[PDB]
């Protein structure tokens, strides 16, 4: 009667959690379900939520049973006593006043088992709030709420007021065939098909789950193995080929450096004969673009390290129109808090809705808000599919569009310590760095530059400098980057030496970008004129603009591509920052192709909200060229910095109807010694790194430097 | 190349490094060349002639080695379409391109064939060294080293393949890569034609193999399939199948051929009988079929092949012959093809595999077979149609007859003697019938199924619409009725579009319409339908919420849902008020921050009251409802940013209430979030000397502003503290609450009870007449002087600056010089002081104690002990002067996890700080539990 999915499982754990869900809510019996994440638990609360509608139920059954409204509060190690006191308040709240014999409000708390032992012991009140509703209050009939506690960590039965407890364990052979036989149910051929990959992909799973150190695999991943062998064998329309199922292993149970999933699978079958490989980058595609049917993915977990992975979608899958939203915890003075969750639980509804793809950045903290939508488990209503959402004690039904999808960036380590199991089976996890990227040359190019960096630091007295103190923004993975972006501008190009020779080429030019000139004349002086230093003076001095912020301005305006409309640069100094009179220079020189460029300060900025107003403010007039400057002095300021940086791009995205053309430009000033605070740049992707030693045209001297460099200084005075 | 020579070879002493530089430089300059120019340049050019051994050509040499390498690395084959003309050099090039290509595992005989068979400059290094004497003369040892052990390689697995002593991933890797291996070999015979029938005859026999094991795996997947009913031992044959074969030899695995004797018939590692020969033939044959898997219901496997496989078989069998004749009957089509319904394709498949067995051919006849099945399910899936049609006629009313579909109706009753027959001998009534459903598709079904079952309702839209010009007006009652919910909202779209969608049957209909003209009545559904997948589920979702959609007519005209209009009207006349709580309550955001909505004229409700929780309320719903895409989030973000400027400027008077300030005690502020008759921000400090400021313009700068001066005043309060702290002792007896409480209390007559006992702990057993002598001295005339002056000059001051801003930082600079001109009843730090200094002298006799052996005076000292001893320790201490009365707080703190910094600094402050009059010892006990935060600070 109740409308499921047709790849749902249909198991016997969803069956008699629904069974029970509805006779102890129907009948206000605390029931308590533990189980490992993808045991149909949630699943049930979300189906028997549904169903329950009870005049608008989709069956006579329960259009004869109650009315179920769910107030759902998520527990964890730090819920106060008052928040569940404060639930049970509001299903009693909402138990006012209505016919009990065809109205129940439920209360429903998930990861029960958080809160078993913290130090408040809010669970304590349970046991009066079931008996009655009231912890000193006198009671009512109203104050009898139903209450369903959903928990994947064990709990204390004692407290459960001897409710009714459900505890499955981890699934077997039997179980597992019997779970994919159901998502196959749907149809036969298919299902006669795969049933023999199913034995093995149990096997398999088992060995994967006793292998592993922490739960970092679950139920999620072998159902979606299950699910997407079976959309393949039903779109070939015959017997899965071994890439797919390979592929399939891949996209669920990869993730994990101590796994090898494929080669345990692949042990319990004799398919290896083709083990073709699929790189993370197939891999995340095929997420985010999965090939009219419910064939919707897990949402992703890209695992990275240094907030590498960014540059790698941004620069790779997101270079046209389909840039997604980075939602990102703001590195403004004034805004980290409560009011950041709100802001951006509206911004993932209404990429939901618009069907805007999502970046999750340092938002773990979301999680709460989330944790329901990540499921998957979508309420329907005239084909469209609605997803609860939650800030604070409201939980909401949102509206889903079938593009959007969800990319949620973290560090690796991160995610192993600290991210909850149960958000790990949640999602379909990869690791990405860039050396998942690069193939074997380019990494040799890689190496290859970091000896180049050494060289030219400090030989191709000699107070032996650092590269940090040379190339501005230097660090372990900058050579990476610079490979990366200089082989996603070559495009897909097969592999030859000359694109090797073409690529380290490149590679110097953009590290030269970042280099100060000082090191370039050491390096000619060092050199004794060597060839290699005239061609680097040459391409610094001359095909290069770091005599001023102008020359580089008009060098880009002039040289930079049509396609990309917004051009997006990152410019470090050791000078003081331009002021307005600077930017009146800019426009002198730049009127008839631009308006003046609109210089913002970073600092200046309490708010997240009022740097975007200016942001708006400028990117709202209609000129066909907008330069927008942000400075910022470098003292903390690397998240202020990336915020503004997010935000520029997010508004760039959402601003982009247009085919104007915006060049953006983020100028850092630092310091030649520093304060311990390591400036690090090269940040790829999007982004250019461009070293200015001084951005005014220099009043005092007329002359680009490389031409004293044949001069004395008597003749200065001549 | 010989300026460079010339210029290198000049005898400069080697300290000072002129030739490597030289070489250096040269070097650079041929990189910036492609290793395939470089590589040309060094062979084709004769510019060696200068002498091999100099610098200049060990440097070529090099960049040359490191030239064959990026493109060894790169599998770029270089011997390809090369030319040469120095014999030494090409030599040495040759060396490199073999030494750089060679494996890692350089001895892996198997990677050492995979690289022979894989690189084709090893056909170039084969063909050359084959040509002429001169290039393997030229070529070193390593290369020659590496060429024998090629040549070892290349024989043993000839060998191997003659005899049949090969492994079996060896024979899979030479099959895959035949024509290097044989061009190879052709060319080390020549050096030093058998071996393609020897791998024709290799291949042959692989082939077997895996049809053999094939055959196996196909058994052994189908008694998988029926593991869960029926398990078999069959031990030896899964071991023997599951032993990787690349390590196993050929001739072990399977006879191989040589005319050595006769051409045996081939036996292979399974030995499988006769009866599981044929089984495991005929089930890799049907390893496929749909129709041979399910076909049947622990065993050995002779007892496997006799109830498993020979049932299934003659099923089969009998199944393909019936097809064949036509004798199948319904029965038989309707129990096997259940599933192929919309999969005729694979049907076709499906009789083509049953036809591998090459009886019954024709190969023709399931292109009818197929046909015939199409027919039987079009049929069934009319008869569903047409009691469909029937649910559709009664629950809209209709009344032409539809006598005719009672004969689909007939057969279905009839279901089961009727299908004793075949599949062409059951009439051509029923075919008619199909042909007038044809135009029904199970979605076309399926939408009329969504109409039958909601007479109610249909009847209901048929009272209130009456057309479908009328359901604008109601959807837009239903708009405001919706409840701001996605799913809520949404119910509306869904009721329209399913009006709109299903309007010819719910109102053009005549119920005298008959059968065909009801066709054509629903043709304007199918058109609808074709532009709407959903429609039918939007009927279901709309007939659900019935009850809410019959409130729409009557009631909801009047609901007016208000969540966003609420903040919009917040925005409009909202007031956000901050102050310092009444009634004595605890500060806190929700204590000091609070809305006021009133009411205007036009609407008339009530003035409320909102409280921070209730905005966050408000707040919430506004962002988990604003996803509409519409310009409404306009509002929502001014509420959020005023929201916000309003919570950063009430934290910003906690944090000033927290440090002990004064004047932000009867402060209160109301920001209009829009303006009063031109006022934004009103404040009134309750003092009077301060007038009310007000200000104007964007709410947002200005509480912005604000807070910034009242955070820069904090700041500069905290350092005006620490002043007074550093100037005065006795006040780090105290926190920043007990001075407050104190400076207010000590004006009093008579003080707290409270107050006077808090001063006993500097001037015991304190009386009003101890305090009364104590403000003496203190009150100096200077004192009201700068009483007079500040109470004179700030009005001019504050006429003098503007903003609201600079009038409250001329305010709050004139509130640290002389609070008393704002606050009289209160004393100021300095007074304060003061009076507690004359306590403190009006008291007992100083306190005199002396730190214990092996404690340093002037030394911060520290001890560590189990827990138990800690608090003897800390006694003992005291003990040293049992004179002495007895420690308080002022000389010992108890450290605990919530001990904040605040006690730790008045502890070290009434230490360290001079104007004491006595010497008193300090202790600080149980520290490890306090927070590391606290502890950093102290230190």
């Amino acid at each position: 009667g109740v409308p499921l999915r047709k790849t749902i499982a249909k198991n016997l754990a969803l069956k008699e959690n629904v069974f029970m869900m509805v006779v102890c809510i129907e009948l206000k019996i605390p029931l308590f379900l533990v189980g490992k994440p993808g045991s149909s638990k949630s699943l049930a609360k979300t189906i028997v939520a549904d169903a329950m509608q009870g005049p608008a139920a989709y069956s006579d059954l329960f259009r004869s049973l109650k009315q179920v409204h769910l107030v759902s509060f998520q527990c964890s190690p730090h819920s106060t006593p008052q928040g569940i006191i404060s639930t049970f308040r509001q299903c009693a709240r909402f138990q006012q006043g209505k016919d009990l014999q065809q109205y129940v409000s439920v209360v429903v708390l998930d990861e029960v088992g958080l809160a078993e032992d913290s130090p408040k012991m809010p669970l304590k009140t349970l046991h009066p709030l079931l008996e009655d509703g009231c912890i000193e209050d006198d009671p009512a009939p109203h104050k009898k709420v139903g209450f369903v506690g959903i928990s994947n960590w064990a709990l204390d039965p004692a407290k459960m007021n001897r409710g009714i407890f459900v505890s499955r364990g981890s699934p077997n052979e039997t179980e597992l065939i019997e779970s994919a036989k159901g998502i196959c149910s749907s149809d036969i051929l298919v299902q006669d098909r795969v049933q023999g990959y199913f034995a093995s992909f149990a096997k398999a799973y088992e060995t994967v789950c006793k292998r592993q150190d922490k739960e970092f695999f679950g139920l999620r991943d072998y159902y979606s193995l299950i699910k997407m062998v079976f959309a393949a064998a039903k779109a070939s329309n015959r017997k899965p080929s071994p890439q797919d199922i390979a592929q399939a292993v891949l996209r669920n149970f990869s993730g994990k450096d101590d796994i090898q999933a494929l080669d345990i699978f692949l042990a319990n079958l004799p398919e290896a004969k083709c083990s073709e490989e699929v790189s993370p980058m197939q891999l995340i595609k095929q997420n985010i673009f999965g090939p009219q049917e419910d064939a919707e993915s897990r949402y992703l977990l890209v695992l990275t390290k240094n907030y590498v992975a960014l540059q790698i979608l941004q620069q790779t899958f997101f270079e046209g129109d389909q840039q997604p939203e980075i939602i990102f915890g703001s590195g403004f003075p004034k805004d980290q808090e409560y009011t950041q969750l709100c802001r951006n639980i509206n911004r993932v509804k209404i990429c939901m809705e618009t069907g805007k793809m999502v970046l999750l950045l340092n938002l773990q903290n979301l999680y709460e808000s989330l944790y329901d939508a990540l499921n998957q488990y979508y309420v329907h209503l005239g084909g469209q599919k609605y997803v609860d959402l939650g800030l604070g004690t409201h939980r909401v039904k949102c509206r889903v569009h079938p593009n959007f999808r969800l990319i949620v960036i973290e560090e690796k380590d991160v995610v192993y310590k600290h991210f909850p199991i149960p958000l790990i089976n949640r999602l379909e996890k990869h690791y990405l760095d860039i050396n998942t990227v690069l193939e074997k040359w380019q990494k040799s190019i890689v190496e290859e530059l970091c000896a180049w960096v050494e060289k030219f630091i400090n030989v191709k007295k000699r107070h032996k400098y650092s590269p940090s103190d040379v190339f501005i923004g230097y660090h372990s993975d900058a050579c990476a980057s610079v490979v990366l972006q200089v082989i996603e501008r070559q495009g897909p190009r097969a592999l030859t030496e000359e694109l090797h020779q073409k690529v380290s080429e490149e590679a110097k030019s953009i590290l030269l970008n970042c280099a100060t000139p000082d090191a370039v004349v050491r390096l000619s002086a060092y050199s004794l004129g060597g060839f290699a230093a005239e061609w680097l003076s040459q391409e610094y001095f001359h095909r290069q603009r770091h005599n001023s912020f102008a020359d580089f301005l008009q060098a880009h305006l002039h040289t930079a591509d049509l396609e990309r409309h917004a051009i997006f640069t990152e410019i470090t100094t050791f000078s003081r920052l331009l002021t307005s009179h600077d930017c009146e220079i800019l426009e002198s020189e730049v009127t008839g192709r631009a308006p003046k460029p609109t210089l913002l300060w970073l600092q200046q900025f309490d708010t997240e909200y009022s740097f975007l107003k200016e942001v708006r403010n400028c990117l709202t007039n209609t000129a066909k060229c907008k330069i927008l400057i942000f400075q910022t002095d470098f003292e903390r300021s690397a998240q202020l910095i990336a915020s503004a940086k997010y935000s520029v791009i997010n508004e760039i995205n959402k601003i982009r109807e247009n085919e104007d053309r915006i060049f953006v430009y983020f100028i850092t000033k630092l310091s030649r010694v520093g304060r311990g605070t390591a400036y690090v740049g090269f940040h790829g992707g999007l982004w250019q790194s461009v070293h200015i030693d001084d951005l005014r045209r220099s009043t005092l001297m007329v002359s680009d430097v490389t031409r004293l460099q044949h001069v004395t200084i008597s003749q200065l005075f001549a | 190349i010989e300026v460079w020579r010339r210029l290198v070879e000049i005898q400069f002493p080697a300290e000072h490094g002129w030739k490597e530089s030289l070489l250096g430089d040269m070097e650079w300059r041929l990189t910036k060349e492609e290793p395939l120019s470089q590589i040309t340049a060094y062979c084709n050019s004769c510019w060696d002639t200068k002498g091999l051994e100099d610098s200049v050509a060990k440097t070529f040499e090099k960049c040359i080695i490191e030239a064959v390498s990026s493109a060894c690395q790169s599998q770029t084959s270089i011997l390809q379409g090369f030319s040469y003309s120095d014999l030494r050099k090409f030599g040495i090039v040759l060396s490199a391109v073999i030494t750089k290509s060679w494996p890692r595992t350089a001895d892996n005989f198997n990677d050492i064939l995979k690289h022979l068979l894989t690189l084709a400059d090893v056909k170039h290094v084969f063909r050359l060294c084959g040509t002429d004497e001169k290039i393997l003369a030229n070529v070193t040892e390593d290369a020659k080293r590496l060429i024998a052990v090629a040549d070892s390689v290349l024989t043993k697995v000839v060998g191997d393949l003659l005899s049949g002593t090969i492994l079996v991933g060896q024979l899979e890797l030479i099959i895959k890569h035949k024509n290097q291996f044989l061009d190879i070999w052709q060319l080390r015979e020549k050096s030093l034609c058998a071996v393609e029938e020897a791998l024709d005859w290799r291949r042959e026999e692989l082939l077997l193999l895996k049809k053999e094991k094939r055959c196996v795996d196909s058994l052994l997947k189908m008694c998988g399939n029926v593991k869960h009913l029926i398990q078999v031992d069959f031990g030896v044959l899964a071991v023997r199948h599951s032993q990787d074969l690349s390590s196993k030899r050929l001739n072990d695995t399977v006879t191989v051929r040589l005319s050595t004797s006769s051409n045996s018939q081939r036996a292979t590692h399974y030995h499988l009988s006769s009866q599981v020969q044929e089984m495991a033939g005929k089930i890799d044959l049907l390893r496929d079929s749909h129709i041979f898997q399910l076909f049947w219901r622990i065993l050995e496997l002779e007892e496997v092949y006799d109830y498993l496989y020979q049932p299934s078989y003659r099923k089969f069998i009998k199944l393909h012959q019936d097809l064949k004749s036509g004798e199948v009957t319904l029965a038989e089509i309707d129990v096997i093809f259940k599933d192929f319904v919309n999969k005729y394709t694979d049907l076709d498949s499906e009789l083509k595999i049953m036809c591998t067995v090459d009886h019954q051919d024709q190969r023709d006849w399931i292109k009818d077979r197929v046909e015939q099945i199409k027919e039987y399910h079009h049929l069934h899936q009319a008869v569903h149609a047409a009691k469909v049609i029937l649910q559709v006629k009664e629950s809209l009313g209709l009344n032409g007859d539809f006598s005719v579909l009672n004969t689909l109706l007939n057969f279905t009753d009839n279901f089961d003697d009727f299908r004793r027959e075949t599949l062409d001998q059951i009439n051509q009534e029923l075919i008619q019938a199909k042909k007038l459903l044809q135009d029904i598709s199970e979605a076309r079904c399926k939408g009329l199924q969504a109409l039958s079952l909601r007479k109610e309702f249909i009847c209901w839209v048929r009272e209130a619409l009456g057309g479908i010009n009328e359901l604008k007006v109601f959807v837009d009652l239903a708009s405001i009725s919706a409840g701001e919910n996605d799913i809520d909202v949404d119910r509306v779209a869904c009721f329209h579009d399913a009006v709109q969608g299903y309007a010819s049957l719910l109102f053009k209909l005549d119920p005298s319409v008959d059968f065909s003209a009801f066709m054509k009545h629903l043709k304007k559904l199918w058109k609808a339908l074709d532009k709407d997948q959903y429609l039918p589920r939007k009927l279901c979702d709309s007939a659900r919420n019935l009850e809410w959609l019959k409130t729409v007519n009557e009631s909801h005209g009047s609901v007016e849902r208000s969540s966003l209009t609420l903040a919009t009207a917040i925005n409009q006349r909202g007031i956000y008020v901050i102050q310092a709580p009444k009634g004595g309550q605890k500060i806190s955001p929700d204590t000091v921050l609070h809305l006021i909505l009133p009411e205007s004229p036009g609407s008339h409700e009530e003035s409320r009251e909102y409280s921070l929780e209730e905005v966050k309320e408000l707040l919430n719903k506004l962002m988990l409802m604003s996803g509409k895409k519409d310009r409404n989030n306009t509002e929502v973000e001014r509420f959020s940013e005023v929201f916000c400027s309003v919570q950063r400027l009430s934290q910003a008077f906690i944090d000033l209430h927290s440090a002990g300030n004064m004047l932000f005690r009867t402060w209160i502020a109301m920001a209009y979030c829009s303006p009063k008759q031109g006022v934004s921000l009103q404040m009134d400090f309750g003092l009077d000397l301060v007038t009310e400021l007000k200000e104007g313009g964007d709410v947002t700068e200005l509480l912005a502003a604000l807070c910034r001066q009242m955070e820069h005043f904090l700041d500069s309060w905290k350092r005006f503290v620490t002043q007074k702290r550093m100037e005065h002792f006795y006040l780090n007896f105290y926190t920043a609450e007990q001075l407050v409480y104190l400076s207010t209390e000590l004006r009093k007559q008579p003080p707290s009870d409270a107050a006077l006992t808090m001063l006993s702990f500097i001037k015991s057993n304190c009386t009003l007449r101890d305090v009364l002598r104590a403000s003496v001295g203190c009150g100096s005339e200077a004192a009201r002087y700068r009483m007079r002056r500040v109470m004179e000059e700030l009005p001019l001051m504050l006429l003098s600056e503007f903003s609201l801003v600079d009038k409250l930082r001329i305010i709050m600079e004139q509130s640290m010089r002389c609070l008393p001109a704002f606050l009289p009843d209160c004393l100021d730090l300095e007074t304060l002081g003061h009076c507690l200094a004359h306590l403190a002298g009006m008291g007992g006799s100083p306190v005199e104690r002396c730190l214990p052996r092996g404690l340093q005076v002037g030394q911060p000292n520290l001890v560590v002990c189990g827990h138990s001893e800690v608090l003897p320790a800390a006694l003992a201490v005291y003990m040293q002067t049992p004179s002495q009365p007895l420690p308080t707080y002022d000389e010992v703190l108890l450290c605990t996890p919530a001990t904040t910094f605040e006690e730790v600094a008045l502890l070290l402050r009434r230490c360290l700080t001079l104007g004491s009059l006595g010497h008193k010892v300090y202790s600080l006990l149980f520290a490890d539990q306090l927070s590391y935060e606290v502890a950093r600070q102290a230190e």
